[PDB]
């Protein structure tokens, strides 16, 4: 389970490239699976 | 065609496609090359 950012998601795939891909998860090559994103504005963001 | 520049240039997401492309290439040639060979061979054998 992630909180990964909205533009981020591309790099939650098993080829990509980036910050998130690099730095904090990284989907082997092989990945067999799926990935499942959907924003879910109103549970975490707050005005402040 | 350098295996090295591929590596050092491209991520390994994107390099593995590459580097599959001469591995067949080559492995073709040689595949060309043991074919090639085991003719020849045979003509050199009649012939031994």
């Amino acid at each position: 389970s992630f909180v990964i950012r909205g533009d981020e998601v591309r790099q939650i795939a098993p080829g990509q490239t980036g910050k998130i891909a690099d730095y904090n998860y990284k989907l082997p090559d092989d990945f067999t699976g799926c990935v499942i994103a959907w924003n879910s504005n109103n549970l975490d963001s707050k005005v402040g | 065609s350098v295996l090295n520049d591929i590596l050092s240039r491209l991520d390994p997401p994107e390099a593995e496609v590459q580097i599959d492309r001469l591995i067949t290439g080559r492995l073709q040639s040689l595949q060309t090359y043991v074919t090639q060979q085991l003719i020849r061979a045979a003509e050199i054998r009649a012939s031994a």
